[PDB]
């Protein structure tokens, strides 16, 4: 049946659900299919899909959180002690049933926390997420004056992309090279991020480069941000300031040459450091402080 | 160019080197004064007839005795001064001997367009000048130190191995009315001996010592004041070589807590060439010092080293005979004592 | 007698001389036309070719530092108060001097240079300066460990082209992206930045980014370094954290847009402070601690 | 200006071998009178005392062992706001100098609303106590605040009836006594 076939399913379209959603979508009904009753012909054989799906990953993070959180709604579910027929129609239908829940998530995160920008606090901008565009674009039917500013995001021209959705609000921006990143940290106001997933450390894993920019903003005190819908706290752990689960190699010296091939095998995925949050906005109350870490906790009883 | 033609002419050279070697020389001062010693044999014997050729054989041996010997910069730095005092008065003859106009006292526009006397006494007395210049530096520092440090304040002690370091700090402590609490970092496998010793005339002088273990420097840095280095050497960029351990570690912690870095050295310590590198230029010290047994102990590969090189960022004022320079500023003092062909032998 | 087309002449070709050289060259072709002698006729013309060199100018200070260099030095040729033909014939002499004189410096810098290399000490060059690369394709001849590492840069693709160069000596590289440089804090050893103008306080004008990179090497106390020859010099110091003569754009929120047309605007050419450097390269002995500021001092007087 | 931060500091004082000196700023506009009374209050009981101008924090940093404040709001990222006047420069001065900050808080005190922007949540002053007479006013602007608001970056400690808390941890403890429904109402 597929969870692959399934995620493929969705390319073209998209740009709504969120991802995390999604897989889990995928996943329940994956399941609602070969008897849900069990937990020796079902679990293990969840976990194995889970396996080959992690394996068969090209360059994707968060479906790993999505299904261990999954699990754990599993596993959370069957504890009422009373039969197995119920439980196991309440699972089959929290899967299509989460799905619905991200758009109210959304819907509550653009709604109450938009407040961050309001006295045109120009905004410097990277890590292209729904979210952040969801919020900015519920903000322009309230015509409060904003302006936005745009690092240019170089992986194969998702700017250009970018550039073009704030093209249909209609408001003046600008691009900007991430090496003049010490230039101007001026007249923009505040740093705020889209991302690929939050740590167990408590920083950022992200995109083609960011710690940089964290590391600018530290210097000049005008506060960093993360901006997401809640669902993205993989158990995961950068250590060092050089390391993560990572999809392509990590800064690859390549061998003497000829005609300019081997080269741009550029970090399209760098991380900093766990004092760098000065607010991060989730649809489960505005919490940052050590939030993230909290919830780990209350999901692994540890 | 070998010894080939100091044979019978001058002698010394080879006790020089031996002295270098073997450490019978202790203490950059005796290096220097050994130098000094050397220029003055050269002087009253050599033949010379020319100038240029005699310059060129002046920079030949200052060469030799830098191959000899590297660590020791004061014999160098004494040498190049006393070229640099040849030097003018050469540039002086040749203008009565062809017998101009400059915005300062020297210039870089007269690099690109074209340009028998009594020098040697004035070469004779240069040295003399120089000696006198070693006699005393504290003589010239205690008017711009006993003004920074103050009542009820906190002192910070690394490298208690210059002596210049520790005058500095008694002519400080005379005063009747002014009272400071001292904190002594140790180093270990270089300097605790010397440590010791200052902690205990410390303690003659009658004054409050604190002896600290090196660990210990962390759960006393918020009542910090002031930090002293005790530097054998001062180079291009403002930054100095110390005598030995114990410096670098707390210059940083120093700096990460911006607690403010003083240096106490001389302009015979004073150097004309960039520490391009700390390896070619700091040493290290005997593995045999820190641990016993020797079968066992080819696999205990151990590492120590003697001198400490620091950077010129933590480092902010050089307090000297002649007054309180820079980080920044110090290059052009070298220049004013050192001529700028001189640079290269 | 004409320099804005002596100007356009060197543009593909060069990789030979610096370019402020030809132009020094060609001011000095101009001088030995309307007489050094007549002060009145000679000055004044020099100004106004200046002037027009100036109205010729896109993204350039170099030029302008070159001329008035030029200036200076022939107010300083006439301090010998005698006859008035031998000056003149000097005067005449130091044009193709000059250009003679940067293969000299280049030797000089060839020699002091390469004391500099450790053992196992990665290298990461940015801009494009003649002279940076002359000291690294040297280092090369005395077979000495290191290594080197390209950036990313986008004015005209030259970051493509220095990595281009590194090819034909054949010598092992990885590419890093403007963006990605932030990870990089260990590995590289030493943070090499060539210089297109240096002048009071020993700040640093070059190209789309070089500010960024200071702060880079000051949060990791890793040096930074300026890498030259001797001609680049103006009396110069910026008021804001960082500004310069444009014709290119400061920060231009562009217009409403759904086509692309024009936004392509911000901050081209960055300048450095002084704290964030701790070693100079010039051909002038070995000086970086105040020997600009003096040198500055030395020539001018005013 | 409290009578909580008074007691505290009067229990402190109580066992008097316990060696400190207290610097006081005046707090321009409106804690002048409070600032003085409370000096007259440790004369009372015999604690020495240092009245303060609030221009002159940066000549005293440096020998400042430990920061006390009696706060009147306590927030969710960690910062305060606190009863009027100079505690932004004092914090950013400890800040730069690196000084250890105390503060005197309870959990009614302390507020779960997060407070995102200057541009509301700081309150401003009367220029009634400035300058009198009102002609010159036609032309110059005179700007003054009452409470101020902290950055979370600065203080260190919030001693309660409970323990002493980390800012960047605060939000836990608010929440062992309030909810994210009782927040918008």
């Amino acid at each position: 049946f597929n969870i692959t076939e399934t995620y493929l399913r969705f390319l073209e379209e998209d740009t709504e659900m969120t991802m995390p959603i999604a897989a889990i979508e995928a996943l329940v009904t994956l399941l609602r299919i070969k008897t849900p009753e069990t937990a020796a012909e079902m679990i293990n054989t969840i976990k194995s899909s889970t396996e080959e799906l992690i394996k068969s990953i090209p360059n994707s993070v968060s479906l790993r959180a999505g299904c261990d959180i999954f699990m754990r709604f599993v596993l959370r579910n069957l504890h009422l002690y009373g039969d197995w027929e119920n439980c196991k129609q309440h699972l089959i239908e929290n899967g299509q049933l989460f799905v619905s829940r991200a758009k109210k998530s959304r819907n509550k995160i653009a709604e109450i926390g938009v407040d961050f920008i309001a006295d045109d606090d120009i905004i410097l901008v990277h890590g292209y997420s729904r979210a952040v565009f969801s919020l900015l674009n519920h903000a322009a039917n309230k015509f409060i004056r904003f302006r936005c500013v745009v690092t240019e995001s170089r992986p194969s021209k998702q700017g250009n992309q970018l550039y073009t959705l704030l093209e249909q609000k209609g408001i003046p921006v600008t691009l900007i090279v991430d090496s003049a990143v010490g230039a101007v940290i001026d007249k923009v106001d505040k740093v705020f991020v889209g991302a690929e997933g939050v740590a167990e450390s408590g920083g950022i894993i992200n995109l083609v480069g960011t710690y940089s920019v964290g590391v600018l903003a530290h210097n000049a005190r005008k506060p960093f941000y993360v901006v997401t819908e809640s669902h993205k706290f993989v158990r995961m752990f950068p250590l060092s300031s050089d390391d993560l689960p990572m999809a392509g190699p990590p800064l690859d010296f390549t061998r003497r040459t000829d005609d300019l091939e081997d080269a741009l095998r550029g970090p399209t995925i760098d991380y900093t450091a766990q004092e760098y949050i000065t607010a991060l906005i989730t649809d489960l109350g505005v919490l940052t402080p050590s939030a993230v870490s909290e919830e780990l906790i209350k999901m692994w009883y540890d | 160019h070998p010894n080939a033609a100091t044979s019978d002419v001058n002698v010394t050279i080879d006790t020089f080197v031996a002295k270098l070697k073997r450490r019978q020389v202790q203490g950059s001062y005796a290096i220097a004064l050994e130098t000094l010693q050397l220029l003055m044999r050269f002087i009253s014997a050599a033949r010379w007839n020319h100038v240029n050729d005699l310059i060129e054989q002046i920079r030949d041996l200052g060469n030799s005795l830098e191959k000899a010997h590297p660590t020791a910069f004061s014999c160098g730095n004494v040498i190049r001064r006393i070229l640099a005092v040849l030097r003018d008065e050469v540039e002086e003859d040749t203008m009565s001997t062809t017998v101009v106009a400059e915005p300062l006292i020297s210039s870089m526009f007269n690099l690109l367009q074209k340009p028998k006397t009594d020098y040697r006494q004035v070469a004779i007395q240069g040295i003399k000048d120089l000696i006198d210049e070693i006699k005393n530096i504290d003589e010239g520092i205690q008017q711009i130190a006993i003004d920074l440090i103050h009542d009820h304040e906190i002192l910070l002690t690394p490298t208690p191995d210059s002596k210049t370091v520790l005058k500095f700090l008694i002519t400080a402590r005379e005063r009747s009315n002014r009272t400071f609490t001292v904190l002594v970092t140790e180093g270990f496998p270089n300097n605790t001996k010397n440590a010791h010793e200052f902690a205990k005339k410390l303690a003659q002088h009658n004054i409050e010592t604190l002896v600290v273990p090196d660990s210990a420097v962390f759960a006393l840095m918020s009542r910090v004041g002031k930090v002293i280095i005790g530097t054998k050497a001062v180079f291009v960029n403002g930054g100095t070589i110390s005598s030995n351990s114990g410096v670098s570690s707390v210059c940083e912690c120093a700096r990460e807590f911006r607690t403010p870095v003083f240096a106490v050295a001389g302009l015979y310590k004073l150097s004309p060439l960039y520490p391009f590198d700390v390896e070619k230029f700091v040493e290290f010290g005997g593995s045999q010092r820190i641990l016993p047994r020797m079968d066992p102990r080819k696999r205990l590969d151990t590492v120590n080293q003697i001198t400490d090189y620091v950077p010129p960022e933590n480092i902010d004022i050089y307090i000297t005979n002649v007054g309180g320079f820079n980080p920044s500023f110090i290059y052009r003092i070298a220049w004013d004592n050192y001529k700028q062909i001189d640079v290269h032998l």
